[PDB]
């Protein structure tokens, strides 16, 4: 019920903003922040009016609501929106990531800011369409949509069109790199259909009855490849994550809010709920590939963070290592791994968005990006290393905050399944202090007088210093009492682990 | 008494007032809230140690609320208070409120101050955070929760980058033994189910009929994890670069805070360090060969911080044995003499260099008995107890009982460690007074008179002595394994201690009444700066764990300078654009190539026909 005004919030806030551009130039602002806290308010009113304590055991179809459609009636696609508990976490995460998104975009005036907020809702909106999606078909459309207007960010907000480096290498990779694989997974979700319309005879793109389609072996594993490829070019995996820094590092960092903190969760999120239901035989099968990869992706991502010199590219290196403990979580059998998953996921998230609110804040108080040419501004700023070193600190596993608790019920988990691989695994906490401490010691420790520009430096304004303090102290409870949100998530993931156990 | 929280809430909530106060309150109201938070955890910790009296040694639980659970999974925030974690606690909120209300003198003159009182606070509720956990998870916490604190008091100056670069050695040594805590905890969980010590100690012998072979990796594992925290052989890095820092963080980090969360874990598991005998030994094993190393160091280099600090890597090893050697009261007993000399010996040590006025030097001072002898008593005193002295001090009867119950173990290697030890701290307890105090005073040392740090030194002086020496700590709440008496050979081995020491102190004495001409030969001696080269690198392991990973490291980020596969997996584009620039070349214009083309499609469409 609530669903479809839940999805449509966003897009009508970018008509209504774009519609207002011409009463007003300050309007969007107003309106973008208060169209945002109507989406949260929605999102927090299923959280708590709904029965996120619910059976653990009550099938794999469990939702708290549920909204049906016909959209397409000759294939049966229909806007089958429905909720889950693990899905409720997602729509709140990315509702507070949008006022984020929305407060680093204030007093921000252009030629024109009606067209970038009705872009910013628009590409918000899509990954609330994800989250809620249980038709392929629906799922597939709002995948393919949230990602064409981060190129128009990219590209007509990467910078006013005076450096060529904006669009034809940052963003072209970042939309040819994740279309591919899109239509890779629209045949992958092709070839699933027509194998049950073979064994059944309706054309449905529905995912209960999908969901259960006899397949003879050797050919969901195919398919199941076909998935794991579009769910591994928009999460960072080994081998296709070059779009990654780029896009990072290019984007205004409220796009880079968007492109890193809520964009990496659909991944998994599909990983979780599309890839490991419908083929479990397959994805038993390719367990052990899905292992190898998890730990070259922490290893690999720490060496290349410890190594890079600027800061966008650095903070975008440690999302490919995050990304490495989710992945080796969801190829398991076990409902531990699964909840440290979900815990992890949502501070990967909280952890990423006040690094680079304040890396954008830091480069535009000193006008200069390189991390080693600046150096010993403590002495000058008066609250923005402070709080940046607790983000440092968060990204790595410091217990109080959530990332430690996330990674190490992973582990837990791990161990509980095979334990070779996870005895690898545990060592990327040693290389996550190293690139921690090197963004640390390169920027904030040492002279002022490494740099002629660090010795004129700026204040910082109260909402800002109000939206990183409200990240640090959320984050914090996270860490120390994350139980409300694992109870909420406890019957998702048991059911998707029971068939995962049972239909092997 | 339900008062445990309140011996972490009050100064954690005292750190949050000076972690947003940066700076803008006054010197006194800062000053008063940094000790008053301190003060309150001793007065909470006092009442609570009086009333362990009045329970009868009985342990007193208390769980605030659960921190996760999964149904399989249940971990929660419960403190237990028993004759063990009672005495860490001691220790914590004593030395602590100590070393604390000198700085509330020494850090005055200079900014940074309500900073300084922020992370002293939090440093202080981690410690006491790991030594009342009664969960191995709330213990971790308190591990990497005081490691975080000593990054942040290390590089406590940010302006000059040599000890804003020394912390993070620690900071990554410490991690490493934080990894390697921690495999442990998942091979304990994978296991034996529960966490919790108690329920650990009468599950792991239920769970244990059949299978032996992989406890060992869990308790070597988790023994990995005890000795680097505070200071052991395979990681014996970061205890010269700490001493970069002020002096009293150093007092913190060295003395009985963070250093004494090794102990406590070795000391907590014990019954579980019981069910495997060799790992006990183990301990012992890297106890003896530690205590061989860390002594001399003091002697070589002229920085009295790093004098202090190869002292304190030599007395935790030699806790380690003493643990080793199933004598658990008698080492906490040691604890409880040890941190009372070493914090006073460091902190006389700051005073001392504040009227120094920057020296830095032990060869360039003497006569110092005449400029102020407050300072002289107090190394005195610290001297007299490190050498095992049997005239007034505190931790002889210490170092008497566990080398009874060393002998009572029977191992004539460990007796040989203990002697050559006696000897080696009576080598370096008075050869840096008399090589410092002890001849002309070229450049004066400003004494500096005030009751704000005479008073502490008072109690610190009264305490530090064997007055403090007949404190019984609370040991018999937990019942641990007993420590073994041996009686008739205990006179025995008091007067050939007091020997050892004797003849070591003299030795100094001889070395300091000598011509020292031939103590500048052996300190001109080719192999004598050949030795000297080599405990510089330290059995070269600072040397090997420098060149073993971290140019390793620093070049595989050279190569990783740009980003390969993102470059690898361009080529898809690399080659459709040179390709699509072909094509385009491949067309011409001129018309009678595109008749040919329409010729050459005709000859190739029934090519491809003819061969189907």
């Amino acid at each position: 019920m609530l669903l479809p005004w839940l999805i449509l919030i966003p897009f009508i806030g970018g008509f209504l903003c774009w519609q207002t551009e011409r009463f007003g130039v300050k309007v969007p602002r107003w309106i973008a922040l208060i169209t945002m806290g109507l989406t949260l308010a929605l999102s927090l009113q299923l959280w708590l009016q709904g029965g996120y304590s619910l059976t653990q055991s009550a099938g794999i179809p469990q939702w708290q609501s549920e909204f049906d459609m016909p959209w397409i009636p000759r294939f049966g696609i229909s806007i089958h929106l429905a909720i889950d508990g693990l899905s409720l976490l997602m729509v709140v995460l990315t509702g507070l990531l949008g006022v984020l998104a929305v407060l680093c975009s204030w007093k921000e005036i252009e030629k024109y800011q009606g067209f970038f907020h009705l872009n910013l809702m628009w590409i918000l909106g899509g990954v609330i369409g994800v989250f809620l999606a249980i038709d392929m078909f629906l799922f597939f459309f709002f995948w393919e949509m949230m990602l064409v207007p981060m190129y128009f960010l990219i590209a007509l907000w990467g910078h006013k069109a005076s450096d060529g480096k904006t669009r034809i290498t940052a963003a072209t990779k970042f939309f040819i790199y994740t279309q591919a694989s899109g239509l890779v997974m629209l045949i992958a979700i092709l070839a699933l259909v027509f194998v049950h319309y073979n064994a059944t005879g309706v054309w449905t793109f529905n995912y209960e009855e999908l969901l259960n389609t006899p397949m003879s072996s050797g050919v969901e594993y195919l398919l199941m490849l076909g998935f794991f490829i579009a769910f591994a070019v928009k999460m960072p995996v080994v081998p296709l994550h070059g779009w990654l820094p780029d896009a990072h590092s290019q984007a205004p960092t409220a796009g880079s809010v968007d492109l890193a903190g809520i964009l990496l969760k659909t991944a998994a999120y599909g990983l979780l709920r599309f890839s490991l239901p419908l083929f479990p035989n397959a994805s038993a099968e390719f367990a052990p590939i899905a292992m190898w990869l998890g730990v070259i992706g922490i290893f690999y991502g720490a060496w290349m963070a410890f190594a890079q010199t600027d800061i966008k590219r650095l903070i975008a290196y440690t999302s490919v290592s995050h990304m490495g403990f989710v992945l080796i979580a969801i190829y398991t059998g076990s409902q531990l791994a699964y909840q440290g998953a979900v815990i992890q996921m949502i501070a990967h998230g909280l952890s990423a968005a006040g690094l680079f609110i304040l890396c954008g804040q830091l480069y535009e108080r000193i006008h200069t990006r390189d991390m080693r040419m600046m150096g010993g501004l403590w002495s000058k700023m008066k609250w923005l290393p402070a709080l940046s070193l607790f983000f440092a600190v968060a990204t790595l596993g410091m217990p109080g905050t959530g990332n430690f608790v996330g990674e190490f019920m992973i582990l837990f988990g791990s161990f509980q399944v095979v334990p070779v691989i996870t005895v690898i695994s545990t060592f990327g906490l040693v290389f996550a202090s190293v690139y921690s401490l090197a963004m640390l010691h390169r920027a904030y420790f040492g002279k002022a007088k490494s740099q002629i520009a660090s010795q004129e430096l700026p204040g910082m304004s109260l909402r800002e210093l109000f939206m990183i303090l409200l990240l640090v102290v959320l984050l914090v409870l996270l860490g120390f009492y994350p139980q409300p949100i694992l109870d909420t998530s406890h019957s998702a993931i048991g059911n998707i682990q029971q068939w995962f156990v049972n239909s092997v | 008494m339900n008062m445990l929280a309140l011996t972490i809430i009050l100064p954690l909530i005292g750190f949050v007032l000076l972690a947003f106060s940066r700076g803008r309150w006054s010197e006194n109201v800062s000053a008063i809230v940094g000790v008053g938070s301190v003060g309150l955890a001793a007065l909470v910790t006092a009442f609570i140690g009086v009333d362990f009296f009045a329970n009868g040694e009985q342990t007193y639980s208390q769980p605030l609320w659960t921190w996760m659970s999964v149904g399989d999974f249940n971990i929660g925030f419960n403190l237990v208070l028993d004759g063990l974690s009672l005495t860490m606690l001691s220790v914590v909120t004593g030395v602590g409120f100590l070393i604390h209300m000198y700085a509330s003198w020494y850090m005055r003159g200079e900014e940074g101050y309500s900073r300084f009182f922020a992370y002293t606070n939090l440093f202080i509720a981690s410690m006491v955070v790991l030594v009342l956990a009664d969960n191995l998870l709330l213990m971790y916490l308190g591990w990497e929760g005081v490691g975080l604190c000593s990054y942040l008091l290390i590089g406590f100056y940010y302006t000059d980058p040599k000890n804003g670069a020394a912390a993070m050695k620690a900071f990554v040594v410490t991690r490493v033994g934080d990894v390697f805590l921690a495999f442990a905890l998942f091979i304990l969980y994978n296991e034996l189910g529960t966490l919790n010590f108690r329920e650990m100690v009468e599950l792991a012998p239920a769970h244990f009929a059949d299978g032996n072979n992989m406890l060992m990796w869990a308790t070597l594992m988790l023994l990995g994890g005890a000795v680097g925290k505070s200071a052991q052989l395979p990681l014996q890095t970061w205890l010269a670069d700490a001493m970069a820092g002020p002096t009293p963080v150093s007092a913190l980090i060295h003395a009985a805070t963070m250093v004494t969360a090794g102990v406590y874990l070795i000391a907590r598991t014990h019954g579980l360090f019981l069910m495997t005998p060799e790992v006990l030994h183990l301990v012992g094993i890297v106890g003896a060969v530690t205590l061989l190393l860390a002594g001399f160091a003091a002697l070589v280099q002229t920085d009295i911080k790093r004098v202090l600090a190869y002292s304190t890597m030599s007395q935790i090893g030699y806790m380690f044995l003493a643990l080793g050697v199933q004598a658990w009261d008698a080492a906490i007993f040691h604890l409880m003499t040890h941190a009372f000399f070493k914090a006073l010996l460091f902190l006389a040590s700051g005073s001392v260099i504040l009227a120094c006025h920057h020296e830095q030097n032990i060869f360039k001072m003497g006569g110092l008995r005449k400029s102020i002898p407050l300072v002289y008593l107090c190394f005195l005193v610290g001297g007299a107890a490190l050498s095992a002295l049997p005239l007034v001090t505190a931790g002889f009867f210490s170092k008497d009982e566990i080398l009874a119950g060393a002998m009572a173990n029977g191992h004539i290697n460990l007796m040989v460690a203990g002697l050559v030890g006696a000897f080696m701290t009576s080598l370096y307890t008075f050869r840096m007074i008399f090589i410092v105090f002890h001849g002309k005073e070229q450049i004066h040392a400003h004494a500096v008179k005030g009751v704000t740090h005479s008073l502490p030194l008072i109690v610190l002086l009264i305490l530090s002595t064997f007055v403090g020496a007949l404190i019984v700590p609370p040991l018999q709440g937990v019942l641990p394994q007993t420590t073994e008496l041996a009686h008739g050979s205990m006179l025995t081995l008091e007067i050939t201690s007091g020997v050892v020491a004797v003849v070591g102190i003299l030795l100094a004495a001889w070395l300091w009444l000598g011509k020292r001409t031939l103590v500048t030969s052996i300190a001109n001696s080719a192999p004598g700066r050949l030795l000297s080269t080599w405990w510089y690198n330290a059995w070269g392991f600072d040397w090997l764990y420098d060149k073993v990973f971290v140019k390793p490291f620093l070049g595989i980020a050279w190569l990783l300078k740009r980003d390969p596969l993102n470059s690898m997996m361009n080529i898809p584009a690399v080659l459709s654009r040179f390709a699509g620039k072909g094509l385009l070349l491949s067309e011409n214009g001129y018309l009678r190539w595109y008749v040919a083309s329409m010729s050459i499609g005709a000859v190739v469409v029934l090519a491809l026909l003819m061969v189907l």
